[PDB]
RNA sequence: CUCGAGAGAUUCGCGGUUAAGGAACUAGGCAAAAUGGUCCUGUAACUUCGGGAGAAAGGACGCCUGUCGACAGGCC
RNA sequence: GUCUCAACCGCGAUCUCGGUGAAAUUGUAGUAUCGGUGAAGAUGCCGAUUACCCGCAACGGGACGAAAAGACCCCGUGAA
RNA sequence: GACGGAGUGGUUUGGCACCUGAUGUCGGCUCGUCACAUCCUGGGGCUGGAGAAGGUCCCAAGGGUUGGGCUGUUCGCCCAUUAAAGUGGCACGCGAGCUGGGUUCAGAACGUCGUGAGACAGUUCGGUCUCUAUCUGUUGUGGGCGCAGGAAAUUUGCGAGGGUCUGACACUAGUACGAGAGGACCGUGUUGGACAGACCCCUGGUUUACCGGUUGUACCGCCAGGUGCACCGCCGGGUAUCCACGUCUGGUGGAUAAGUGCUGAAAGCAUCUAAGCACGAAGCCGGCCUCAAGAUAAGAUUUCCAUAGGGUGGUUAAAGACUAUGACCUUGAUAGGCUGCAGGUGUAUGAUUGGUAACAAUUAAGCCGAGCAGUACUAAUAGCCCGUUU
């Protein structure tokens, strides 16, 4: 129920070994040339898989 | 009754050399096969 | 599916009318008794002026159950109630008539029940 | 365990879940495309495609069966009017889901679902 | 291919019987054995349930004998069934008649069709 | 010795003696000998068999060179069996008639996966107390896990919650009901581990 | 009703159903189940003559037709 | 369904991800096991034994675990 | 087996007062683990052992070893069984696991003692059981690196764990033995109970997917037809999945213990032992099942590369907490849809015809289809990263 001792700096840092921000899965858009997430519609151009999907004004 | 019979023969043993004892219980009409 | 504290109808003319199972014979933790099984009962109620008395301890054999019984030919049988027949110390029955149907399982246990029952299954 | 239990409860009670699917379907028939989350849009697909299939048998019984789901007379008017004619030859697969990104407030996966016969750029 | 359907065909047992639904009154001619003597024992009652798939259905038939209710479950494809004859064509509003277990005479009667 | 099979499903059949028997349908399909293992090279004698036809798109180049050597069509599943009698060589074909002289068989499979399960379902624990009579929140609890200051520890092998199922299981002495060489079908009395479509080893 | 989204392990909170048995549970029938309305019958010991008493135990109950809330016939 | 003897179902909690973010406790710790030894019941001593480095879920045997300068008992030329 | 004597142990009652700014206490529940001084099952010696049934001692801890009535009870008595209903240790095992009936707070009462305040070798009714698990421990499941180049598979097993129970009948045989009552060893067989594992064809349960009846009320402008809410409103059914009450399967040579002997001296005889040798237990080791090369002693085999092979991603699953694992990713049936079918429910909307009406018969039943088969309509883009590929 209660910690018998405070953890040292080493023990705390060893546990935090597995605390990593997950990197996005990025791809370049063949139309725009911009980065977009793989398997999503490019927010800049609106295209997806070579076809127009969201005609943006 | 008359559903089995006892058969014994003695074979020399490589571990020692003297005769051991081999025993079973086979049906009455099977001892001629064993011996 | 009869166990300790179950109440059964008494299905012969032995005088008793309702019985309470005390024990299922034949095993340390044998839980249930089916048709053809032997149990030990206490007589809970009787007809006025009968031979056996209320509160007597007796052996009995089950002849009907509400839980369905399986047969090797793929058929099942169940009854509307659970019933038994009282037996004497020598293994025979203490009555003359059987009232109601009995199961075919007893053809392998007791021929006296089967011979003098109105119907089998 | 959930072996072979093929529908998403969507974190709602049964009466709530049925009401949301019916409100969402009306929105898709009236507006040819709507923006929602991915888990909600995949559950709508199993719900709205059989309803769009009922417009291939134009009768009083089909309209009333459809109305018992939507309970919205403007959606029924649109579903058995212009929507019925556009999908008269397509053998299923009337809708399409395309992923878009993530929401600011809870990082929910987003997408859009639409009727295929109303998107000209993708034909 | 389909292998359950091949096996069911190879191991087909029994004979054709006339069609009946729940709520019908039928007689079952069942073959029993007692001391190497084979005889047919009739069992007549109302069908209260049919369940299963295809040629493998099971039906439950209930009768009242000497004031005690009796229920029997029969496999339709069993080789022990000699004949099924339909006595009456009943009239019910549902598939399973479990409610007949709680009705006595003059209240368990079923209208004819 | 034995072959590889695929679980199809269960049904019930009537025998000639007039008994209702539950049977399991297994497709003990054609198995090719893909590698012969010998004493002088491998340390033991066994046969490696291949069961399910595989597309080239699903076969890696190391496995492609493995089947091409044996000169057989690539397979999806591979297993070893020992103690045959007949000295089959590379590329031979075996089928259901192998069991046409078999009275009983053993079936090895992988059981259905239950996931993480508590002590009540995994080990049949009785539970703590009744549902009433002062029960607070230990209805499906394990109870005590050990003694006091001596031991002063939990022993190895203590029964606890954890993953249940999805593991290799053997069922022995299954009675063979019929062999159907036409469809590569085998019929056995009883049940076998695993879901429909799972891969089984049948030992003669 | 000033946090949401997924997912649908164990376990807990609040709820639902359950074969056969029916208090064998437990310190203890704790908790739950069961009873439950209106009208018409019928109500024991005992009693301070007021009670006990809603004792206990039973029956009818929907819709339609007509007739003088009731009666009869019919329907599900 | 109190039990034999449990099984299944629904939501809330639970688990994973995004946002915000405490507390009790804390001499320092790279904190394994067994028997012995010992202020007389050992993670830390002796002799052996076992053990690649680092997490997550789940349960409570030990840390004479936490909390509160034992109310029992005795003592004070104490108190009410 | 008297009168007496020598030891062993530390589970009783004591003796001592050595540890303790708190080392939770009786009984029960749950979960066990160890011993053997063995209750049953296995193997023996002796008998005041004819047989049957016993008595006593020796070896043996593999497995097993019931449910109730009374009592807070432990313990006991009783009822009915069973092959048997073992004895103990583990803080009289186990309250950061449960309970709180008993003991031991504050209320009240009886007997009894005291002038009284009050008190008890007593009794009786009532009376809050706290904590979000850091270390270690234990059950599961991953990430990194290693394994003397990198990979895809198949494996040997150094070892570890699991499993280990048992009844009743038939024949031999109403025989051996025994005036008689009674009544065998050895050996074949046939059927049970308990426990465990897997599974869902059967029986039975669930089945807030689904279908139907019905009450009250409000909406879709009205009627008709539907829907919301009332515990899933209530009631009757119910597929797949998950299950037990169901079904199937399982408990399979060597060296020994207590003992029995052969040959045989020391010690002319005797002697199972001193040299040798043949036996001999549910026990030991193998045999059965599962894990298992971080077995740093890191093993073996087949093949590929030096585009081999992967990761991230997507459609998903009988796989799953997250992971991991399986299938598929367009020269594709992975999922949904569509088209059919097994199946559930039980005869829809409307329209005729009957009836005065409530209602009913015809006509396709209608709805659903978590399962199955077919079919690219929808979604699965080889983009990016390590070392030609979905
Ligand atoms: C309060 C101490 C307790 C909780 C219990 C204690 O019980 C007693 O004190 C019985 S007297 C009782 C006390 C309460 C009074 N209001 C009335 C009076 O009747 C007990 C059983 C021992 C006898 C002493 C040691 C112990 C630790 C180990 C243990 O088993 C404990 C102490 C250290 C423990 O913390
Ligand atoms: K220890
Ligand atoms: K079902
Ligand atoms: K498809
Ligand atoms: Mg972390
Ligand atoms: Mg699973
Ligand atoms: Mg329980
Ligand atoms: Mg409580
Ligand atoms: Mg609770
Ligand atoms: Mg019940
Ligand atoms: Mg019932
Ligand atoms: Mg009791
Ligand atoms: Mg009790
Ligand atoms: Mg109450
Ligand atoms: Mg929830
Ligand atoms: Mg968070
Ligand atoms: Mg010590
Ligand atoms: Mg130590
Ligand atoms: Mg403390
Ligand atoms: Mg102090
Ligand atoms: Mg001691
Ligand atoms: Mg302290
Ligand atoms: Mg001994
Ligand atoms: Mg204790
Ligand atoms: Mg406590
Ligand atoms: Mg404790
Ligand atoms: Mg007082
Ligand atoms: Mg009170
Ligand atoms: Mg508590
Ligand atoms: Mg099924
Ligand atoms: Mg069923
Ligand atoms: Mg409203
Ligand atoms: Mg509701
Ligand atoms: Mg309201
Ligand atoms: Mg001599
Ligand atoms: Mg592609
Ligand atoms: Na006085
Ligand atoms: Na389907
Ligand atoms: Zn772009």
């Amino acid at each position: 129920a209660h910690p018998k001792r405070r953890q040292s700096k080493t023990r705390t840092a060893k546990r935090r070994t597995h605390d990593k921000a997950v990197m996005p899965t990025l791809a370049k858009c063949p139309n725009c040339g911009a980065w977009h997430i793989y398997h999503t519609v490019c927010g800049d151009c609106g295209y997806y898989r070579g076809k127009l999907a969201i005609e943006k004004e | 009754g008359r559903t089995y019979s006892k058969v014994i023969k003695m074979v020399k043993s490589p571990k020692t050399g003297a005769y051991t004892f081999q025993e079973e219980m086979v049906p009455n009409e099977a001892v001629k096969d064993f011996f | 599916m009869i166990q300790q504290e179950s109440r059964l109808v008494v299905a012969d003319n032995s005088g008793a009318k309702e019985a309470l199972c005390i024990r299922v014979l034949g095993g340390t933790r044998r839980r249930y008794a089916s048709v053809g099984d032997i149990i030990v009962v206490s007589v809970k109620s009787v007809i006025p002026s009968s031979d056996i008395k209320k509160g007597a301890v007796s052996k009995a054999v089950i002849v009907r159950t509400k839980k369905e019984v399986r047969r090797p030919d793929g058929s099942y049988i169940r009854f509307d109630d659970n019933a038994c027949v009282l037996l004497n110390a020598a293994g025979d029955i203490r009555g003359s008539r059987i009232f109601g149907p009995v199961a075919r399982e007893l053809r392998g246990t007791n021929m006296k029940i089967v011979s003098l029952a109105p119907e089998v299954l | 365990m959930r072996h072979n239990k093929k529908f998403n409860h969507l974190g709602r009670k049964a009466a709530h879940r049925k009401a949301m699917l019916s409100n969402m379907a009306a929105s898709l028939i009236l507006h040819k495309r709507i923006f929602t989350t991915v888990a909600k849009a995949k559950a709508l697909r199993i719900y709205v495609e059989p309803l769009l299939t009922k417009t291939k048998e134009d009768t009083t019984h089909s309209r009333r069966i459809a109305f018992s789901y939507l309970q919205n007379k403007y959606a029924l008017k649109e579903l058995f009017g212009d929507v019925a004619a556009k999908i008269a030859d397509r053998p299923g697969g009337y809708t399409r889901i395309l992923k878009t990104g993530y929401r600011l407030g809870d990082n929910a996966a987003m997408c859009f679902i639409e009727l295929v016969d109303y998107n000209e750029n993708m034909l | 291919m389909d292998f359950i359907k091949i096996v069911n065909e190879e191991f087909k047992s029994g004979k054709e019987h006339p069609k009946f639904n729940s709520g019908d009154t039928i007689t079952v001619e069942y073959r029993i054995k007692e001391g190497n003597k084979e005889r047919i024992q009739k069992y007549r009652g109302v069908v209260i349930r049919i369940s299963g798939h295809g040629d493998k259905k099971r039906f439950t038939v209930r009768k009242i004998s000497d004031g005690i209710g009796v229920e029997r479950i029969f496999p339709i494809e069993s080789p022990f069934i000699e004949n099924i004859t339909v006595e009456k064509y009943g009239k019910v509003r549902r598939a399973k008649l479990y409610y007949l277990r709680g009705l006595t005479g003059k209240k368990a009667r079923i209208k004819e069709r | 010795p034995g072959l590889l099979g695929k679980k199809i499903g269960m049904t019930s059949v009537f025998s000639a003696e007039g008994k209702n028997l539950p049977c399991t349908v297994i497709e003990v399909g054609p198995c090719v000998v893909t590698q012969v293992k010998t004493l002088e090279k491998d340390g033991y004698s066994a046969l490696q068999l291949g069961f399910v036809d595989a597309k080239e798109k699903h076969t890696t180049k190391p496995l492609a060179g493995h089947f091409k050597k044996a000169n057989v069509a690539p397979k999806r599943h591979l297993a070893e069996f020992k103690n045959f009698e007949g000295e089959h060589k590379l590329g031979d074909v075996l089928n259901v008639e192998f069991f046409s002289d078999a009275d009983f068989v053993d079936v090895v499979g992988t059981s259905k996966g239950k996931g993480f399960q508590g002590v009540v379902k995994r080990h049949g624990f009785g539970g703590v107390g009744q549902a009433t009579h002062g029960q607070h929140n230990r209805l499906r609890a394990p109870g005590a896990v050990g003694a006091c200051s001596y031991p002063a520890k939990v022993f190895k092998g203590t029964r606890m919650a954890g993953q249940m199922g999805n593991e290799r299981v053997t069922v022995q002495n299954l009675e063979v009901i019929k062999v159907m060489p036409e469809h590569n079908l085998l019929l056995v009395k009883g049940s076998v581990p695993g879901a429909k479509g799972s891969i089984l080893l049948i030992e003669k």
